[PDB]
């Protein structure tokens, strides 16, 4: 009996796939940006980019491919989501109204597959005659586009090469080829074959297989007049087609991994490339006209033009303007130019799109005493890194923080009017025997900095001998000013160190405010940490003081203030410290009852404890006793991602297969067995991948008691970017709303006929269980974007009850200020 | 590893319902007493023969840890017979166990069952379980007697009549602390060479060693000619105090 | 002494907490006080009950006192609660069956999607199941219930057989009436859903071969809500169950009652054509629709697949963890 809404607050912001075609209209050049569930149309412009229309989807976006068939006189779009739902859309406007029709639908799940390790793969016949999908390993499905083909029915072909790694089609081919590469004990190869529609099976390739590097990540299928094909890979480019093969091992290429690449020109001579480091190349195809007419491939260059975002996908428009989809970082659209500026770099940035990347923790805070709040994320990673203040304004107001590093934790002390941040750089293995930073960043540019110099760890006697170039990551506590935010301190921590917990509290009857971090030791040869320390410090007169550490056996997971206690998780132990007055951590008590606890959250005397695979626990700590006690466990196995306490009996858990659930203490005193037993009553497949649960809200919440009767708030933090919200229902609020959400469905045409009901049901590679106990929000929120003869027929024949008032059948007027009440939250 | 439950001849004078002031005829009378009611109980709710031998053989393991002063026989015997059901995978359900006993016994040994007759039995199952040291796996002589005239070879007729004797002195066998002293082998042993001698049979013709005098090694090894004497004598002593001879 | 059980107090055992509720009773995770050892607890609760003792307890504990075996797991003794007033009337007490402890169940590693298989890790697991099971079988011992959540897998690449509790003997001379619900709806054999009462070991061999093809796709094979739509499933893969492949299918009693939608033909091995021979000539051999058809638990351990693999060479299946999703990013995509 759990009632709760969720509604998004910021739209997922990560770019995860990005095409370029004629959608719109046979002349308008367009750019496709699928942003997870959205799906964003733009018409290219001299000046830069101009929007014409953006859509959600019943699905995450999976595959996204525009392709022209034959009769057709503009392009149409394919899509495939996560859960298998496959489309064939057409873009079809009428003077104003703007739609997204769907010629073709259907869901291609086969019964049975071992889905694939490098994941869906969707790859169109450049004769448009077939959809090829790799979705499970060992079988390789086939879509004919065909005319009749509006179910989408397809068949699998066998595969004999299990593990593949990347498949394209290639171009110039009398039968339509297939090009991947794939994985075997005898190491990496490429190969092809002919995919026969009319036999329903694969017949031999037209060129011979060849063993390729050990990383060869991607297959580009290259046209005419050259065919074949180029495989990147971490330190050599090499083109096969046949008798001609040439290879180049560039030493630029070798020191960071090429993660995306481009067509530049149709023809296929010069392609963009970009890597980990943001750094973005040009491979250029050198021609050589031979006296038959035919042009072969002379050789292969690649050069370097400057740095933009770490990208995702690179999608260039025209002329020197290229769209940088980033998800780590903020997207651009950056100018390439035929000349090199004063710096070597022929890229100059244009338009910076914000990317609130992946949002690793934030923390609520009011800088103003307004009572409204504001968001302060750990946002992107590498040189991406940042910290990003969010606060409502009707527009989100977001400020950002470059520290051209990885944010891990952070956490506010008011006491000295700034933030902790735990953050992480990568300082790669140098001749010198040490290590040094690739550029300077937030911890390196601190104005007052310290390593600390513990000996409990002293001689170790480990054998951890490190060749030249290997990357190790360097931990730092860095301190940054609650209003300009400038780096004040950075504390270096240990070598092969991670910081993985932070708080700032007091403890017991110390009036101090101290800053405590987790830690632990991370070495390549251990599978788990053996060893960690809880460091507790002070910052007072802009410098860092070590006041105690605490030696601990395993990693730091997580730390929280208990009740002037601090209660942190030691791999599967969960121990409670108390603070002496010797200004010394000793422990009162343990629970070992986990498999690896990772999440910590308390309300009062209880304990929700978020476990690798044993989904939650709720312990208890017992003051009569001086101990813990377990009060119930949810026995479900759930590889939990963040956890939070909505009340003292409910608790809201989010999971790593993209879903959130609910679960209360059974309060039924019959047996001491079911009050022991936590009931899932909440279950919702989200869609987003939760990193971080925050109770609080931006929204202006006044000296009495106002807004929606939807009491409590719980904000959370995704994998891309997008920003969301948690609250509690009344049942008859719930029912009617609920009520709302069949009615809704049943009016609102989905983009690719996609079920609401089947999108929202939870979801696992093992279980799919309907949505309970959860009321999307963004689909109660958009009937006031519907029109208002739709409208009348949702309210038709609607009746409540139980909610202290009668029957009263719900009308336009009634429904939309109820619709207005509830985006009042946000 | 498993618990030893077999004693000699002369650690029986020692039982605590020995020492308690009962005599060794009554303490044998009571035994008796005893299985034949668990007997006469479960062949009348149609229980297999080995539900009923567990159920006697839980029994007389019990009153070897406990007096009969101290513990109502019938009230035990019920106990046997419900946990045996349960044991051996033929169910009875207690009130049915107490319905068939009240129409057994008369109004002076029903008594022993107090006011409440299941909760009596009931509460009794922690103890029974704990006194046979949760060693609920039993073999019976039955098995065994079967097991090895199955591998004789000879007169249908004349073996069908040795192992028909052989099963009846099992079931008397029953009645006494043989259980308690010999394993199961042993005693299936004894009761072939019992049924033999009384029918003049030379069951050695009938083996795979007809010339081999002393069969019963190709079955059961190590038991000497006295052990089955000792083991024939006491069966024998049953129907020595009445009637029924050795018929047949 | 060791033998004696039952006299032993349950307080000598530090309980570490509840990991699961069992059958009859929760079970604990706990630690022996004297000698450290790690043990699990399930709790046989006999107050709250009438007739006693559970049926359920009483199989567990009459068959494992006689299974041996390393891939069949060890009760080690019984226990029972504080013992008072001197009177056993009053005594309303529960005894706890002592376990060895083991790290994972299947059903746990599988769902939260944690492992991973090798074809070497299925061969070392399959090796262990089998001759698990093989050992119960030549005991003429049914299971009857195996399942993911109880095959139990220690760190050390240990595979152990649990849950004992709905097991029967089974004697092939003349024929027993038994009961026709027995293992749960994913793992039950065709025979069981058209309502076979007097069946034979070649069901349990029908839950294991249910567990191969699960381990090469990390999902079971067959899941569905009901009887009718579970038989459907087995048909589609299996081919519908029919005379010419099961002549005495014609005999059990839903037959004609439960008839799947279409005549289906096999397609098991069209279907898991991404296994290696060895493994799917396996799995075709167990999931054989008429149980006399259908291979034995020495069969499958004579088997391309399985009778070479070596009995030294454990192979423990990597459970990657810690360094691992915490904070995938570009590096672990
Ligand atoms: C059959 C009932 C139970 C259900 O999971 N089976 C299970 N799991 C065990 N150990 C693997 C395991 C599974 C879960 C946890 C666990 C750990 C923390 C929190 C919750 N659960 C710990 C060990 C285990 N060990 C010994 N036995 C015997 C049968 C008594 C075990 N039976």
């Amino acid at each position: 009996m759990s009632y709760n809404y969720v509604v998004t607050a910021q739209k997922p912001t990560a770019v995860n796939g990005c095409v370029t075609g004629h959608f719109t209209s046979a002349e308008d050049l367009n750019l496709l940006i699928a942003k997870n569930t959205r799906l964003e149309i733009y018409v290219v412009t001299a000046e830069g980019l101009r929007p014409v229309k953006e859509v959600g989807m019943y699905g995450k976006i999976a595959v996204m491919e525009l392709f022209r068939p034959k009769g057709e006189s503009k392009d149409l779009l394919f899509i495939l989501t996560a859960k298998y739902n496959a489309c064939i859309l057409e873009y079809k406007q009428s003077g104003e109204s703007i739609d997204i029709i769907t010629r073709a639908h259907g869901n291609v799940q086969d019964r049975i597959g071992r889905p694939s390790e490098t994941g869906i793969i969707g790859i169109i016949d450049p004769e448009c005659r077939m959809i090829g999908l790799r979705l499970y390993d060992g079988l390789f499905k086939v879509i004919p586009l065909d005319r009749d083909n509006k179910e989408l029915k397809a068949f699998n072909i066998r595969l004999e090469e299990l593990h593949v790694i990347d498949v394209k089609f290639l171009y110039g081919c009398q039968a339509p080829t297939i090009c991947f590469v794939y994985q075997d004990p005898q190491g990496r190869h490429v190969k092809t074959y002919e995919v026969s529609l009319r036999e329903k099976e694969f017949n031999k390739g037209p060129w011979k297989q060849e063993n390729v590097e050990a990383e060869a990540s991607m297959v580009i299928a290259v046209p005419e007049p050259f065919g074949g094909a180029i495989i990147i890979g971490q330190e050599s480019i090499t083109y096969h087609n046949g008798d001609k093969y040439l290879a180049i091992a560039p030493p630029i290429i070798k020191q960071s991994t090429i993660v995306c690449h481009n067509r530049v020109d149709p023809n296929g001579s010069r392609y963009l490339l970009g890597d980990m480091e943001g750094r973005l190349f040009m491979l250029l195809l050198e021609k050589e006209e031979q006296m038959d007419g035919t042009v072969t491939l002379k050789d292969l260059r690649v050069e370097l033009l400057g740095e933009t975002s770490i990208a995702e996908c690179l999608t260039y428009l025209d002329n020197g303007v290229v769209f940088v989809g980033s998800r780590l970082g903020d997207s651009q659209l950056v100018k390439l130019n035929v000349d090199s500026n004063e710096q070597g770099s022929y890229v100059v940035a244009m338009e910076t799109f914000t990317n609130l990347g992946p949002i690793v923790d934030m923390c609520v805070v009011d800088l103003e005493r307004q009572g409204q709040g504001q968001l302060v994320t750990c946002s992107g990673a590498f040189k991406e890194g940042s910290l990003r203040i969010i606060r409502n304004g009707q527009k989100l107001h977001i400020r950002t923080v470059p520290l051209y590093e990885s944010p891990r934790k952070i956490c506010y002390q008011e006491v000295s009017q700034c933030f902790g941040v735990l953050s992480s750089r990568i300082e790669v293995q140098d001749t010198s025997g040490g290590t040094t930073a690739l550029r300077p960043s937030a911890s390196t540019q601190a104005l007052s900095s310290s390593v600390s110099s513990s000996k409990l760890f002293s001689s170790s006697t480990a054998p951890h001998e490190t060749s030249f170039g290997e990357e190790v990551e360097v931990h730092n506590l860095l301190i940054i000013d609650q209003h300009t935010f400038e780096v004040l301190h950075a504390h270096q921590f240990l070598q092969n160190e991670y910081a993985l917990s932070l708080v700032s509290c007091k403890l017991g009857k110390d009036p101090n405010t101290y800053f405590i971090v987790g830690t632990a030791m991370v070495y390549p040869e251990e599978a788990e940490p053996k060893q960690g320390r809880i460091v507790v410090f002070q910052y007072s007169d802009g410098k860092l003081q070590t006041v105690a550490e605490k030696e601990v056996k395993g990693a730091v997971y997580s730390m929280v203030e208990f009740n002037g206690k601090l209660l942190a998780s030691i791999n599967s132990t969960v121990r409670l410290y108390e603070w002496t007055t010797e200004k010394e951590l000793r422990t009162e008590c343990n629970h070992y009852n986990n498999i690896m606890a990772l999440y910590l959250k308390t309300k009062g005397d209880f304990i929700l404890v978020g476990d690798l695979m044993r989904s939650v626990l709720l312990l208890a700590y017992k003051p009569m006793e001086g101990n813990f006690e377990e009060i119930a466990r949810d026995f479900n196995p759930n590889w939990m991602s963040a956890v939070e306490i909505l009340d003292d009996d409910n608790f809201l858990g989010a999971e790593n297969a993209f879903n959130l659930f609910v679960c209360q203490k059974d309060s039924a005193a019959t047996t001491d067995e079911e009050r022991q037993h936590l009931q899932e009553v909440g279950l919702f497949h989200l869609g987003e991948f939760v990193n971080v649960f925050c109770h609080g809200s931006l929204v202006m919440q006044n000296l009495g008691e106002t807004s929606t009767p939807t009491q409590g708030s719980v904000l959370f933090g995704t994998v891309n970017g997008m920003i969301g919200l948690v609250t509690s229902l009344s049942e008859s609020w719930y029912n009617l709303l609920l009520d709302m959400q069949n009615r809704l469905n049943k009016v609102i045409k989905s983009v690719g006929k996609i079920e609401h009901s089947f999108w929202r049901s939870f979801h696992t590679e093992r279980k799919t269980e309907p949505a309970t106990g959860f009321i999307d929000g963004d689909l109660i929120e958009s009937f006031l974007d519907i029109s208002r003869p739709k409208m009348q027929e949702v309210v038709a024949n609607l009746q409540y009850d139980d909610g202290s008032g009668m029957k009263r059948e719900a009308t336009a007027d009634d429904l939309i200020k109820v619709v207005e009440e509830l985006t009042r939250i946000h | 590893t498993k618990p030893c439950w077999y004693w000699d001849k002369k650690d029986l004078a020692h039982t605590p319902s020995q020492l308690e002031g009962l005599d060794p005829a009554t303490e044998a009378r009571y035994r008796r007493e005893g299985a034949r009611f668990i007997f006469d109980v479960g062949t009348r709710l149609g229980l297999h023969y080995d539900t009923l031998a567990t159920g006697i053989i839980y029994f007389h393991r019990f009153y070897m840890f406990h007096s009969f002063k101290q513990f109502p026989r019938y009230v035990t015997g019920a106990c046997c017979l419900f946990l045996a059901g349960k044991v051996e995978e033929t169910p009875k359900k207690c009130k049915d166990i107490i319905k068939t006993a009240r129409s057994l016994l008369n109004d002076v040994q029903f008594g022993q069952f107090g006011d409440d007759p299941k909760e009596e039995v009931m509460v009794l199952e922690r103890i029974l379980l704990q006194t046979i040291k949760f060693d609920l796996q039993v073999e019976h002589p039955y098995q065994f007697l079967l097991k090895y005239a199955k591998q004789l070879k000879g007169d249908k007729n004349k073996i069908q009549k040795l192992v028909q004797m052989a099963w009846t002195f099992v079931n008397d066998s029953l009645c006494t602390t043989l259980s308690l002293q010999w394993e199961p082998e042993i005693i299936a042993v004894a009761v072939m060479y019992l049924a033999g001698r009384l029918c003049k049979f030379e069951i050695q013709e009938w083996t795979s060693k007809p010339m081999y005098r002393r069969w019963w090694e190709q079955f059961v090894q190590d038991v000497p000619v006295d052990v089955l004497e000792d083991i024939c004598h006491q069966i024998l002593d049953l129907y020595s105090q009445g009637k029924q001879q050795m018929p047949h | 002494t060791e033998s004696d059980w039952g006299k032993r107090c349950v307080d000598k055992f530090d309980i570490i907490g509840i990991i699961g509720e069992g059958t009859y009773g929760q079970v604990y995770k706990a630690k022996d006080k004297d000698t450290g050892e790690l043990v699990a607890l399930k709790k046989v609760r006999l107050d709250n009950e009438k007739e006693g003792f559970p049926i359920t307890a009483i199989r567990e504990i009459k068959i494992l006192r006689q299974l041996i075996h390393r891939s069949v797991v060890n009760m080690k003794e019984i226990v029972t609660d504080k013992q008072d007033a001197l009177d056993f009337k009053k005594d309303k007490g529960a005894f706890y069956l002592v376990f060895e402890y083991m790290d994972h169940d299947l059903m746990g590693l599988l769902e939260s999607g944690l492992v991973h298989f090798s074809e070497d890790h299925i061969k070392s697991f399959m090796k262990q199941l089998m001759e698990g099971l093989e050992y119960c079988h030549k005991k003429n011992f049914l299971h009857r219930d195996i399942k993911c959540s109880n095959i139990l897998l220690n760190n050390s690449g240990q595979i152990k057989l649990a849950d004992f509790g709905l097991a029967r003997l089974y004697n092939s001379e003349e024929s027993r009436p038994y009961t026709n619900k027995v293992i749960t709806l994913w793992y039950r054999p065709p025979e069981l859903l058209l309502g076979e009462e007097r069946y034979t070991p070649a069901i349990d061999v029908w839950s294991c071969g249910c567990i191969l093809g699960e381990l090469f796709t990390k999902k079971p094979i067959f899941q569905a809500n009901l009887e009718l739509a579970q038989l459907e499933l087995i048909s589609r893969l299996c081919g519908s169950p029919c005379p010419a492949v099961w002549p005495d299918v014609i005999r059990l009693p839903y037959f004609n009652t439960m008839k799947p939608k279409k005549q289906y033909r096999r397609r098991l091995r069209e279907e898991f054509s991404f296994i290696p021979s060895a493994a799917l000539d396996l799995l075709d051999h167990m999931l054989t629709l008429d149980p006399s058809k259908r291979c034995t638990a020495e069969q499958t351990l004579q088997s391309d697949f399985l009778k070479d693999v070596e009995l030294s060479k454990m192979a423990p299946p990597d459970l990657p963890h810690w360094q691992d999703c915490h904070e995938l990013w570009s590096k672990k995509r």
